[PDB]
């Protein structure tokens, strides 16, 4: 299945090197804290954190933001473009306020993840790669997100909503559009990856310090 | 001091750090390649140079694997031949049918190495990939559907010409080579990417369609446009 | 299958089929074909000279 | 008590939580090693 | 068409050795200019140099 | 001898399920950060010997002797920095154990980083965490700040005179960047394409310095092994497969969960006990993938008597991998599931080298035709051949892991492929 997103840039009035972008002073402090996590002479190691910070500030990554990151880090703009186009978490196009990312890999596909996707599509009236007319919600499919035992699940702006049902995801979307922030985590009454029937392990209080310590150690 | 390696059982003394490709070159065997250039850095991505070591269950990239003492390199073994055939099969599976309309024509490394090391038949029953063409100036014509993503132009551009405007955007089968922006790769050493590109993706624009390699007569002279004496 | 006088064909749209690839010139036993080409006004790979010496051709 | 989820601190984080934590950790760090040059292009 | 009046325009001979070619030219009486064979000089290659800690051989892309 | 029924007094990863406090106070209420200074004073050789005696193997895929790897990195200094890179790019489909460790035992992770760094003589440890786990990374940073404030890490760590730093690097979404050399390339602000070996990471790693890449579970279980023995850890498990393991049972199972068990527990017992068994009962089982997408599948016949173990699963034409147990019951489209896995591999392909790039796209297309029967039985052997041409001829192991599920499907469910092709031929010929 084709992604539908191109990997070439055409200048537009809404996206061109003259688009105004610059880091806030707080973000410049964050950048200067980030850069010195790496040895001297290897400032290029901060490309991913600085680009992520730029995306967090601006909402997405224009070519002006890419050029600004390249100028700040003294790295080639083509290298910045390579990183931005390689990594899929970077938005090179404007997205909605809430970026729903439904995981559709096999462990999530075995459970009714297609039901979750269809419920989202009917609730918002958009396709699997479109954005709501009020620029409020964007819906995409993604690969495994690391919460397979809590399938099916979605990610909406670095928050995991797990053990979902169509009613649960519809309620989450309603809460998001109302203004409230839903609590991330499983929606089936579980707190974490524990079995739903009951704890089959770690049922007794943990042993204290120095429990099975070696003689010499 | 020199270490003794073996190519097809023939002894050869090579300096430490010498590669399998260079050992075969010393014994007179040119291992097939698409991404390896001796003037450029080692990439090891086209995977065309895979050869078999006598006791190694796994094939090694001859362009990037330093030889060890007492290594026997089986250049014409069944595993090496099958590896070359598979790599060429992938290359031609995604390559386009442009040979007659392509200026690379009879001087193409893909054609020659397909005739010498690859199979004579295709098992690809799917559709092919078509790539949008870029524009990097009035000298180099780009038809990027023929690119095999060998990164010779990128490495040459950066290392030799000191210009870092070539690279790969995207990933996977959709990985593309270009500038990602409408930028002309203008430099005094821009035609050497035409030379080093093994395929017709990068071709001379002034020379386009004019002739074919077998017709041309070669006159070995020198250059007068400057005082280097090229 | 009869081999008589030569002809250059066209596509049904009227465009010439020949793409100046010089395979016929390369394969001609008697070297009866002379071909010279260049990019056209619209950028097509088309011939400017396509000669066949019918007194040299062996048909 | 082993019946309450104690990992509830993460329903408060914001966009810059990770980077603010990184900024706070700056004081505790140690001097970085140097390659002897400002950049590989130098 | 391209005309010619030189019989030896297309004549190219193949020899296994510079000495053999020189002997043939001398016994056939033509003048000759000899060009010494140019072989590429050996080059030291290393894939690990692409990631040097302190040298300029570190590459910015792969 | 039998294996399983691990005791809570012996489970390494307490606070799993997040039912206790994960802070420094909560971790210190358990055995975390106990005599760490004494371990550091005992030094590198003692820690390496303890790990070797424990016989721990890599917990993030290919199981290699961690003692051997850290001894590889135990060479004398040559004027360059030393780094431990902790892999937390849990991109394998089926795996959540690293997420649980990071979110619930970050101090265990940090103590393991310190112990491993002392063993390897490392100045710093970069924990490369995937960008989707933002809350997990934030909890990890909070725990690291607590450790720095308490003086457990930093200069004069634990009051031992050893300087050791712990940084957290958040990546973007790249299952290929999950790979160790791609991890290293991504840390350096590059695309994240795996390198060729040699040079090995223990000699030329991130920034060109000696680095050792180790899994979150491995480094987290290191300090527990150090404080305890390693005769104990070797006692848990088979002879060459020792210790405990985190299993993520998911899919068509009654109770999908993450649990800790012994390294040779039978798969049937694990599923029936910690996961409630298959949804329609054990007789409703169709196939199981025991190590995530990379490992092939096994039918119910193999799953009836098999041990969740490295060698045991190798003898079953499979692999343990990350011990991610995906269960598929009789009422599933196995061809569609394997095709979705292959599509995942097509999307999560770095595209650097020709075999994996072109062949994985080709296999994705062939499988997409297979799931609807729009193919011929003569293409099954062709698909097997192209999968074998991908495997072993690639720069990294993603190409190999993209062919093993195809090989497993072709090996165990060829009749289903042929029957679906026959059904499609009947459907289209009726027109
Ligand atoms: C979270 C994680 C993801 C990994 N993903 C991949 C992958 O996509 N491809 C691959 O070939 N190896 C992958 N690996 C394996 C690494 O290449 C390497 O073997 C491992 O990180 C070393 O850790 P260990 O010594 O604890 O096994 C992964 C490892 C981990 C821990
Ligand atoms: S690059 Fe080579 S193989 Fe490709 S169309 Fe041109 S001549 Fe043919
Ligand atoms: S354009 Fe040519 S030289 Fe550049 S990567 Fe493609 S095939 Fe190689
Ligand atoms: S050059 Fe000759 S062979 Fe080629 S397209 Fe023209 S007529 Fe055909
Ligand atoms: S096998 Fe695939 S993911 Fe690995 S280096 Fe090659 S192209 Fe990249
Ligand atoms: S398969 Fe969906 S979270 Fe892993
Ligand atoms: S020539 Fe060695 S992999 Fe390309
Ligand atoms: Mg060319």
């Amino acid at each position: 299945g084709a992604g539908g997103a191109l990997f070439v840039h055409r200048d537009t009035p809404e996206n061109n090197p003259d688009t105004p972008f610059d880091f806030t002073p707080e973000n410049y402090k964050r950048i200067e804290a980030i850069v010195k996590n790496y040895p001297e002479g290897h400032k290029a190691a901060a490309v991913l954190p600085v680009l992520d910070l730029a995306q967090r500030q601006n909402g997405w990554l224009p070519i002006s933001a890419m050029n600004k990151v390249a100028e700040i880090l003294q790295v080639p703009p083509m290298r910045v473009y390579e990183v931005a186009t390689f990594y899929t978490m970077y938005n090179r196009k404007p997205v909605g306020k809430y970026h729903i990312q439904v995981c559709t890999t096999t462990p999530c596909m075995l459970r009714n993840s297609d039901s979750i996707l269809e419920a989202i599509q009917k609730k918002l009236g958009i396709k699997v790669g479109e954005t709501t007319p009020d620029k409020l919600f964007t819906l995409i499919e993604v690969e495994c997100l690391g919460a397979c035992v809590n399938a099916p699940m979605v990610q909406i702006n670095d928050n995991y909503y797990e053990d979902l049902t169509p009613k649960d995801i519809e309620e989450i979307i309603d809460e998001l559009k109302a203004g409230k922030i839903p609590k991330p985590g499983p929606r089936s009454g579980r707190f974490s990856c524990e079995p739903a029937g009951g704890l089959t392990s770690l049922t007794e209080p943990p042993k204290g310090p120095g429990f099975g310590v070696q003689a010499g150690l | 001091n020199l270490i003794e390696v073996f190519v097809d059982g023939q002894s050869v003394m090579v300096e430490p750090g010498t590669t399998v490709l260079q050992a075969c070159e010393k014994v007179g065997m040119q291992i097939p390649r698409f991404c390896y250039h001796e003037r450029l850095s080692v990439a090891g991505n086209c995977r065309m140079c895979l050869v078999e070591i006598e006791k190694a269950p796994k094939v090694v990239a001859a362009c990037a694997m330093p030889v060890m003492k007492g290594w026997n390199i089986l250049t014409n073994s069944e595993k090496s031949k099958k590896a070359r055939e598979g790599v060429m099969e992938f290359l031609l599976a995604n390559h386009p049918l442009d040979c007659p309309i392509c200026d690379q024509g009879g001087e193409c490394d893909l054609q020659d190495q397909s005739m010498m090391f690859g199979s004579d038949r295709s098992r690809f029953l799917e559709g092919k990939r078509a790539v949008e063409d870029k524009n990097i100036g009035p000298l180099v014509k780009t038809i990027m559907t023929r690119c095999i993503q060998c990164t010779r132009c990128i490495r040459f551009a950066s290392e030799i010409a000191g210009v870092d405007d070539l690279g790969t955007t995207g990933r996977g089968n959709d990985m593309q080579v270009g500038t990602y922006i409408e930028k002309m790769f203008m430099s005094e050493l821009s035609g050497n990417i035409i030379d080093i590109c093994p395929v017709g993706a990068l071709t001379s624009k002034p020379y386009a369609f004019t002739a074919r390699p077998w017709e041309t007569r070669k006159t070995e002279s020198i250059d007068v446009m400057d005082a280097v004496g090229s | 299958r009869f081999r008589g006088e030569h002809a250059l064909r066209r596509y049904p749209s009227g465009e010439e089929r020949c793409i100046a690839c010089k395979l016929c010139e390369a394969v001609c036993p008697a070297q009866a074909i002379t071909i010279e080409a260049e990019p056209r006004a619209d950028g097509s790979r088309r011939t400017t000279r396509y000669d066949i010496d019918m007194t040299k051709c062996i048909y | 008590d082993n019946s309450t989820y104690r990992n509830l601190q993460h329903h408060e984080y914001s966009t810059y939580t990770f980077l603010d934590l990184n900024v706070e950790l700056s004081k505790f760090r140690m001097p970085q090693p140097s390659s002897g040059r400002q950049s590989p292009r130098h | 068409w391209s005309s010619t009046a030189d019989p030896l325009s297309n004549l190219v001979l193949t020899f296994s050795t510079k000495e053999d070619a020189v002997a043939f030219a001398e016994k056939n009486g033509w003048s000759f200019d000899v060009e010494e064979r140019k072989v590429p000089k050996p080059k030291s290659k290393s894939y690990g140099a692409n990631f040097s800690w302190n040298k300029r051989t570190r590459v910015s892309t792969k | 001898t039998s294996f399983g029924s691990l005791k809570d007094e012996d489970r390494i990863f307490t606070n799993l399920y997040g039912r206790h406090d994960w802070r420094l106070k909560g971790a210190q209420s358990r055995g975390d950060w106990y005599k760490t200074k004494e371990i550091l004073l005992k030094g590198p050789d003692w820690i390496l010997g303890e790990v070797k005696t424990s016989g721990l193997r890599g917990r993030g895929g290919a199981g290699f002797p961690t003692g051997l790897k850290w001894s590889f990195m135990n060479k004398p200094s040559d004027g360059r920095p030393k780094y431990l890179v902790v892999n937390a790019d849990e991109g394998e489909p089926g795996t959540c154990k690293d997420r649980e460790i990071i979110r619930h035992d970050p101090h265990k992770l940090v103590e393991g980083c310190l112990v491993g760094g002392r063993a390897m003589g490392a100045r710093a440890a970069y924990i490369y965490i995937r960008g989707e786990f933002y809350n997990e990374a934030s909890n990890l940073q909070v725990a690291i700040r607590e450790a720095y404030e308490a003086g457990l890490i930093g200069k004069n760590a634990c009051g031992s005179g050893y300087d050791f730093d712990v940084f957290v690097v958040r990546g973007a979404g790249a299952y290929i960047c999950g790979e160790e050399t791609a991890l290293i390339e991504s840390i350096e602000g590059k695309q994240g394409k795996p390198r060729l070996k040699p040079p090995f990471p223990a000699d030329v790693g991130v920034f060109g310095c000696p680095t050792t890449v180790a899994n979150v579970e491995t480094v987290a279980v290191s300090p527990t092994i150090c404080r305890r023995g390693g005769a104990w850890f070797a006692s848990f498990g088979r002879e060459r497969n020792s210790g405990t393991k985190l299993f993520n049972i998911s899919g068509h199972v009654n109770h999908p969960c993450t649990v800790e068990e012994e390294m040779s527990v039978p798969l049937k017992e694990l599923i029936e006990k910690h996961a409630g068994g298959v949804i329609g009962g054990w007789d409703n089982l169709l196939a199981v993938i025991p190590g995530g997408s990379s490992t092939p599948l096994i039918p119910k016949s193999v799953c009836e008597t098999v041990l969740m173990d490295f060698d045991a699963l190798v003898q079953a034409q499979t692999g343990l991998g990350t011990a991610a147990v995906i269960v598929m019951d009789r009422s599933t489209d196995i061809v569609k599931a394997i095709a979705r896995l292959i599509e995942f591999y097509k999307h999560e392909s770095c595209g650097q080298c020709t075999p994996c790039r072109e062949g994985v796209d080709w296999m994705n297309k062939v499988m997409a035709r297979f799931v609807k029967g729009d193919a011929r039985p003569a293409e099954i052997d062709s698909l097997w051949e192209i999968s074998k041409q991908i495997e072993g001829h690639t720069i990294c192991a993603l190409g190999d892991g993209a062919a093993w599920p195809v090989q497993g499907l072709i090996r165990h469910f060829r009749p289903e492929l042929e029957e679906r092709m026959q059904q499609f031929a009947l459907q289209h010929q009726a027109r």
